[PDB]
């Protein structure tokens, strides 16, 4: 009785960069974004496709079922979780993606959308340092004042509650930080990216960045509140 | 005075050296370069000596001792002392930590550098480029109880900016600068005017600089709970406020926009029929021919100095222009702007940094010398010399022209594209090295201007204003005015101001006003904005009713309307319904009536840096013992009350189809006595409690300290 | 290997900056025949359309272009040539569609502004873009293709800035000279600094397509058109 999909992805055409969501596994999507150059193939990844347990029979990969540049907006639902394409602003489009979660009683719950209000930077920021087409990327998704942050790898910070903190993307002694984090609200994000970088969970905003890449990749899986040991479940069947 | 032993101390640690000098009073500076030494031609926001302190002379790069840091030493100025330690169990010297010395005897720790045994190094460095500027990453301890206020302007509906991070990156309403009180007793000023980042972790605060030559900061010391020496010590080290001219004390009247010089006209002919007092009429942007002309359009300005001559005789009214730092191809002044080089540029392709009217344009080059003379000599001819002495520099935020997006003035979805905000080329480095000085060097070119028509030096009294949108540290310091810019008429948005105008207070700003009212209309709303319905209309009445208690009274924006019978929507004290007309201007009038409370409190700022609106912290932290956690969790008492001045305590009402509003009135230190009097019923209410007062439309929740004759004497310090 | 070039583009081509409206193109051709002197191609150059981007001719000035291309070969038997430029700018009517598909190449920060012409500043279509490519050739074949003018001017397509070693094209001398830094702008198939040389390479290449998918014919073989290009790259010979 499990809610399955009816679109295999949407590939969005948003100026030069192209944005592929894709249902990925129970209650999961999969984003994937890239600004001019299309992805080598041989980036690394760290999650399994298809996922080692999940409603798929086959991998994903590229694949999608529908292609817009964005101008209006579009809903799609894999298990608990629905996606919501919008505008920015009073706008009505489909270029700023939004994540709800379908709750036992009908209702829905704001799980976390793309950090776009009025006036702020682009939810996905790309910047070429150099002189080749690799770039630094900044993606940023909107937060509550009373979120709780769990995860992110080992520290040695006496806290398991990791809200309010930064955790920088560089390995030494005692110090592991890994993008995967299970959010109070009933929702898991893996950011599935090898480059160094940066995690911000802040007050309002939960910021991610990559130093050099030619690919963004994010999962997100949501799951009902209180219920962390299916969030854990959804975690283990992506990443092993 | 405890006044210091040393002139400085300097670290060779490995290849960096670090020299750190008592500063002013109960301070320090700490300035830190790899390998190559500073150039002295950096950019720097604060003053040597200080405004005020102990010093008779300028420091400069003077210092008393020479170290590697092998062994552990202290240094102490006034009541902050800082001691070189080690890192992990070691014992040494290049460690920076800094404490204060309470009345008590004992010492609080204030932050060291974050060096715990596993973590990065404090003073980190990078080199991104063939060349020698670098960037850096310097991290210091934090507490999870600690909470940080100022940081500049935001709309986060916050005071307490821990656990946030705050990007060093201008755009419309949002003017990040690093200069931030914490409740532990202490300020710190990044006296850097490149682009970065600002984190307020849980346990390390941590600035970054995306390209420097020289890393430089501040840290000042002041016994916990009293906020008003820690603005004392700020406003020496980067700048005391000039007093204000009385005028601008007054109601400005502004909207989106008078069109033409007749429209102006009637404009002045109405408040002088209808004997309706205004201060300042301004005149918005698109009344000029092309982008870069800085000066109106003869074909519907015909005769500026008759028109503001005119406006002064009706009303006694000042005027105020608009410009734009945006220059086009169709400007006159396009090439000789192009010749001299006084136009930034994007640092290849044509060098256009944004678009706006239909065309692509280059900012002019704030940061050069010549082109903010090039730009005075434009409005001294233009305005200055025709009746407009005041002027509104809007949409001067750096790099791209005012906005967090490229390709201003185009669709939507073209703007929503990822173009990469502009790394430009400035005279005076790029945009990541220096971008945070464009808009306040903007602002110095119109005090530059103002100090030369009228012969006097700044920080005295002045006799103009100017309006900004955008600054950084010690902007206070000019004849200027902050806005907290473009925001959607709802009710939301009101509640929100509030608390970034406290932020602004925090770091050191206290010339802040808003748009009465609004300024966008919020499509998804279906009455915002529209002056002819009720449902707007109670929203500006609420929102006129607030800026009456604000440094700055000031009415503006674009509205929408079911009638109109101008170039846009009306916005003026009679265009909200014949029952709501009497209301605004008794607030128009109590403005005028308030005119000694604010001149007194516009003083006070001007000696002391005495904060102006003020945030409920500075005033009972010591005395309430239940404001110190009502503003660790950014409840509304905080966020959405505060004190204007010394005696008046204002909370405006922020939801629609309300007669009673809740206003948590603080404890004053007197608890037998009831010291709290509300404007409006004239009753007395004790401190220290939450009471709910009748809060019809035309009432806005006020109470006052004292009696109410005294605070209109100005007699209050 | 380079095809065989279509036999008429062997004799005479007349060409001149530029034959502004289509009554002075078919006064030509009947100057031509009256005077009994032989032409094989007429070209008609820049500056004949309405915005940069339309790619058609203007028709304020070529109101029947498919009856100006008829007289042209009643008169003269002569084939028909015409310009374009890669740049486009905001007034155009496709500059929404191609902004919104990523048609368009754009200098990595900033507006994404590469050069300018005409008073205006504009962006170069990308060329490495398959999709752009496509785009293109549907505004030629529908423009110019099926309506008798079959041969191509791909001017002003060296990449990077428009066609010059200077900036701010269309603007005065002293401005273009200028030491404005030349464009390092986002392609693609990568940046300038990385694969830049593509440009005009595959600028040849989206023509050349759209000639062999119009008559059904395998590159290499004999050709029915052929382009005029002023820039190219290794291997260019083959189209
Ligand atoms: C004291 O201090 C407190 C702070 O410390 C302060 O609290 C703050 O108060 C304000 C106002 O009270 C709060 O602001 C609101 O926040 C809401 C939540 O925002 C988030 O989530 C939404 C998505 O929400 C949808 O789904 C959830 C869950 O399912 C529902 O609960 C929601 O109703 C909503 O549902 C709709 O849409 C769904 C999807 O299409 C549908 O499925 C569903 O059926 C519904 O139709 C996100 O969109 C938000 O994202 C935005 O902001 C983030 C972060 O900034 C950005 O990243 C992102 O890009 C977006 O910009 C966000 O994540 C908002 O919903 C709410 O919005 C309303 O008002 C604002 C104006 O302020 C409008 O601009 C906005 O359009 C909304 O207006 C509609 O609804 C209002 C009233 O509900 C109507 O009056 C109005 O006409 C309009 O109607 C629209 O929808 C109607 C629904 O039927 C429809 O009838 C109409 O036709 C019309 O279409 C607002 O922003 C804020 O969160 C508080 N902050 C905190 C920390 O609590 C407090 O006020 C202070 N108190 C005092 C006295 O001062
Ligand atoms: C439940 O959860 C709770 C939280 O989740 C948890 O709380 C945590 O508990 C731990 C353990 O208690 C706390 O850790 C301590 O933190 C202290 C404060 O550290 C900060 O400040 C110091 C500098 O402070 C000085 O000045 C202040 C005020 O003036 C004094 O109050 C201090 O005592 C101290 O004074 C000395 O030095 C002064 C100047 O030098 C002198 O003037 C004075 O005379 C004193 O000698 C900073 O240095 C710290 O910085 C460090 O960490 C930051 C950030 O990580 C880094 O940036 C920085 O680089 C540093 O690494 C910090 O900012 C620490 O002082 C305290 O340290 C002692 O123990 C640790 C081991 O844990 C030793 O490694 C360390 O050397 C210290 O040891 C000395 O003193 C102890 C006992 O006090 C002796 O046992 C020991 O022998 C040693 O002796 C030395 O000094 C003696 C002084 O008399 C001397 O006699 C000896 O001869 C010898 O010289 C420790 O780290 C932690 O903060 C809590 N966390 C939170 C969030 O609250 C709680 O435990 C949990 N509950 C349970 C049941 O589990
Ligand atoms: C950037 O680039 C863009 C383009 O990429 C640049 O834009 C272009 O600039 C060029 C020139 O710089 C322009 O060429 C001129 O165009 C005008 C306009 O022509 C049009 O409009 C005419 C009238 O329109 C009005 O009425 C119509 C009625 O329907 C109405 O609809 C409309 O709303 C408006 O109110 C039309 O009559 C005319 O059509 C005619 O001719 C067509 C050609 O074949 C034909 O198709 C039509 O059937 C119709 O017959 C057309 O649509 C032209 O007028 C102008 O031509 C004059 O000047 C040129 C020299 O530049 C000269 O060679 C011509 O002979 C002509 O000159 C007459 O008047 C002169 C007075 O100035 C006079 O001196 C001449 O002698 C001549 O007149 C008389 O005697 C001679 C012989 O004795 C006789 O032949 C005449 O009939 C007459 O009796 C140019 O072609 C482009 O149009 C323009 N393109 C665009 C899109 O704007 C832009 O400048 C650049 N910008 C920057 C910053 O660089
Ligand atoms: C980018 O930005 C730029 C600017 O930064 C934008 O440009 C501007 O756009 C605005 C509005 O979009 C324009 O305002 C409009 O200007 C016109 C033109 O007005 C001038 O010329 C008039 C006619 O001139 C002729 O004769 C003279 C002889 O001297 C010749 O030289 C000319 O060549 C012409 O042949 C002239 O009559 C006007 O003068 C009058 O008023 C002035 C000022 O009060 C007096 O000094 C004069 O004495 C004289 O009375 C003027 O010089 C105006 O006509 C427009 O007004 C109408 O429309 C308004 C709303 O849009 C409305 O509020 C007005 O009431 C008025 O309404 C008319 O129509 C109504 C109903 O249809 C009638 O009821 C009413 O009677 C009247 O008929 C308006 O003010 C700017 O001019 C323009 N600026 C520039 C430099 O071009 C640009 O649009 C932007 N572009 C993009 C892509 O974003
Ligand atoms: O940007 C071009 C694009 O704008 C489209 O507007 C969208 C935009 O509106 C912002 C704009 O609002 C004006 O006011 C209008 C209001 O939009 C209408 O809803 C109302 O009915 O009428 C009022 C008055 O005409 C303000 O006057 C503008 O200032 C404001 O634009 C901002 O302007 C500043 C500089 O002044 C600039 O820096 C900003 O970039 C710009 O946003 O955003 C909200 C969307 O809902 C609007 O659709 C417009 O529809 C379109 O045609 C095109 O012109
Ligand atoms: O470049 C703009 C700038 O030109 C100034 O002209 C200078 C320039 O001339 C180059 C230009 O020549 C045209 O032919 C002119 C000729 O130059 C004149 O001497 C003659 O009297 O008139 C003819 C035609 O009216 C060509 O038609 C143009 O192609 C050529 O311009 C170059 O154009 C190509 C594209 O067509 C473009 O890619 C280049 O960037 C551009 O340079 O250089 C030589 C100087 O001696 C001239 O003074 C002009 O004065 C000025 O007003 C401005 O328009
Ligand atoms: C200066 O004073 C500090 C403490 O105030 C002391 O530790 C140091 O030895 C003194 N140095 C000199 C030269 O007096
Ligand atoms: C002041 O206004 C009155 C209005 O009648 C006018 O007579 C008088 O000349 C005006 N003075 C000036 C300087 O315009
Ligand atoms: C102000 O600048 C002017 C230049 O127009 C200069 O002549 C004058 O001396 C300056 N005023 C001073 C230095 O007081
Ligand atoms: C000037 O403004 C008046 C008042 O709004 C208006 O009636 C008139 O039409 C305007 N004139 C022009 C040219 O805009
Ligand atoms: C409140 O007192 C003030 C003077 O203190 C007076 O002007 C006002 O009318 C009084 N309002 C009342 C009694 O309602
Ligand atoms: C071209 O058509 C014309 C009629 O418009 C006719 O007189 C002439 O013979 C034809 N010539 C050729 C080569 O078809
Ligand atoms: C050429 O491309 C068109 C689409 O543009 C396609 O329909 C056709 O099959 C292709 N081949 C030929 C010979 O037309």
């Amino acid at each position: 009785t499990y809610f399955a999909p009816n679109s295999t992805g949407l590939r969005i055409q948003h100026g030069f960069e192209t944005i592929l969501i894709q249902p990925f596994g129970y209650d999961g999507f999969r984003v994937r974004a890239w600004p001019f150059r299309p992805p080598s193939g041989n980036e690394i990844s760290f999650i399994y496709d298809p996922p080692i347990e999940g409603y798929e029979d086959t991998a994903h990969g590229m694949s999608y079922d529908t292609a817009t540049t964005g101008t209006e907006p579009r809903t799609l639902r894999n298990g608990n979780i629905i996606l919501r394409t919008t505008g920015w602003g009073g706008t009505t489009a489909g270029y700023r993606l939004s994540f709800y979660r379908v709750n036992d009683d009908g209702s829905e719950t704001l799980l976390t959308n793309e950090y776009a209000p009025l006036k702020s930077l682009n939810p996905r920021y790309y910047y070429w340092p150099g002189p080749g087409a690799e770039f630094s990327a900044e993606f940023s998704f909107s937060a509550t004042p009373d979120e709780q942050i769990y995860g992110t790898g080992t520290q040695q910070d006496h806290m398991i509650n990791k809200k309010g903190s930064v955790i920088d993307m560089v390995n030494f002694n005692s110090y592991i930080p890994t993008p995967v984090f299970m959010s109070n609200k009933g929702y898991a994000f893996i950011w599935n990216m090898p480059a160094e970088g940066r995690m911000e969970f802040g007050t309002l905003r939960t910021r991610f960045t990559a130093a050099s890449t030619t690919l963004v990749d994010y999962v997100i899986v949501a799951a009902q509140p209180g219920d962390y040991d299916t969030l854990q479940q959804r975690i283990s069947a992506l990443t092993g | 005075y405890f006044a210091p032993n040393s002139t400085g101390l300097r670290i060779q640690h490995g290849f960096e050296t670090i020299l750190i000098q008592p500063f002013g009073y109960d301070g320090f500076r700490v300035r830190a370069w790899p390998f190559r030494p500073p150039s002295g031609n950096e950019i720097s926001f604060i003053y040597d000596p200080p405004i005020e302190g102990y010093e008779d002379t300028a420091h400069g790069m003077s210092y008393d001792t020479a170290t590697t840091g092998t062994e552990p030493r202290t240094l102490r100025n006034g009541n902050i002392i800082l001691r070189t330690t080690g890192w992990g169990g070691t014992t040494a010297g290049y460690r920076l930590s800094f404490y204060r010395v309470n009345d008590d005897g004992s010492e609080t720790l204030l932050t060291n550098e974050y060096a715990p045994l596993k973590s990065l190094n404090p003073r980190y460095y990078y080199w991104p480029g063939p060349g020698a500027e670098f960037s850096a990453e310097f991290s210091f301890s934090a507490t999870p109880d600690e909470q940080i206020y100022g940081t500049g302007t935001q709309q986060d509906h916050m005071i307490n900016k821990k656990g946030s991070v705050i990007d060093m990156v201008n755009f419309n309403s949002y003017i990040p600068t690093p200069v931030f009180m914490s409740n532990k007793g202490y300020a710190f000023i990044w006296n850097m005017p490149a682009e970065g980042r600002m984190e307020f972790g849980t346990l390390r605060t941590r600035f970054t600089a995306a390209s420097t030559t020289l890393v430089d900061y501040v840290i000042v010391a002041a016994q916990p709970g009293d906020y008003d020496t820690l603005q004392q010590r700020i406003s020496a080290l980067t700048g005391r406020a000039p007093a204000p001219p009385d005028f601008s004390l007054g109601y400005i009247q502004s909207k989106l926009r008078y069109e033409n010089q007749t429209e102006v006209e009637l404009l002045a002919q109405n408040f002088h029929d209808r004997n309706i007092p205004v201060s300042m009429i301004v005149i918005d942007y698109q009344s000029w021919a092309h982008q870069g002309d800085w000066a109106l359009d003869p074909r519907l300005w015909p005769n500026v100095a008759q028109m503001s001559a005119r406006v002064k005789n009706l009303t006694g009214a000042e005027m105020m222009a608009s410009l734009w730092p945006s220059v086009a191809d169709d400007s006159v002044n396009y090439a000789a702007l192009q010749a001299n080089g006084l136009l930034s540029a994007t640092r290849d392709g044509p060098g256009t940094t944004d678009s706006w009217n239909g065309s692509y344009i280059r900012n002019y080059d704030s940061t050069n010398p010549s082109a903010r003379k090039f730009l005075w000599s434009m409005l001294k001819k233009n305005y200055y010399d025709k009746g407009i002495k005041n002027f509104w520099i809007d949409q001067a935020d750096g790099g791209a022209l005012g906005e967090a997006y490229e390709n201003n003035g185009q669709s939507t979805y073209i703007e929503s594209i990822p173009f990469t905000l502009p790394n430009v080329n400035y005279a005076a480095g790029t945009q990541l090295s220096v971008g945070k000085l464009y808009p306040w060097a903007h602002q110095q070119a119109i005090e530059e201007g103002f100090r030369n028509a009228t012969d006097t030096k700044e920080g005295s009294a002045c006799d103009h204003v100017s309006l900004s949108r955008s600054g950084y540290i010690g902007s206070q310091r000019f004849c200027s005015m902050i806005w907290s810019g473009d925001t959607t008429s709802v009710w939301d948005t009101l509640a929100v101001q509030v608390a970034s105008g406290l932020s602004a207070a925090a770091t050191g700003w206290g010339w802040w006003t808003v748009d009465a009212g609004g300024f966008e209309v919020d499509s998804t709303v279906w009455w915002s904005g529209n002056i002819d319905t009720p449902e707007y209309r109670e929203l500006y009445v609420r929102w006129l009713a607030w800026t009456t208690f604000l440094p700055f009274m000031r009415t503006h924006g674009s509205r929408t309307c079911y009638f109109q019978d101008a170039y846009t929507c009306a916005n003026e004290p009679w265009s909200y319904g014949a029952s709501n007309t009497p209301i605004i201007v008794s607030y128009i009038h109590l403005r005028y009536q308030l005119g000694a409370y604010l001149k007194s409190i516009f003083n006070q700022f001007h000696l002391t840096g005495r904060s102006i609106m003020r945030p409920l912290y500075m005033d009972f932290e010591k005395t309430d013992p239940k404001i110190s956690q009502l503003v660790s969790s950014n409840s509304n008492y905080t966020t959405q009350q505060y004190m204007f001045g010394p005696r008046l305590l204002v909370s405006p009402v922020t939801l629609p189809n309300v007669t009673e509003w809740p206003v948590y009135l603080p404890q004053t230190g007197q608890n037998n006595t009831k010291p709290w009097t509300y404007w409006w019923t004239n009753e007395t209410y004790a401190g220290g409690q939450v009471v709910k007062v009748p809060a019809p439309l035309q009432h806005i929740p006020v109470f006052h300290l004292g009696s109410r004759e005294e605070l209109l004497s100005g007699n209050v310090f």
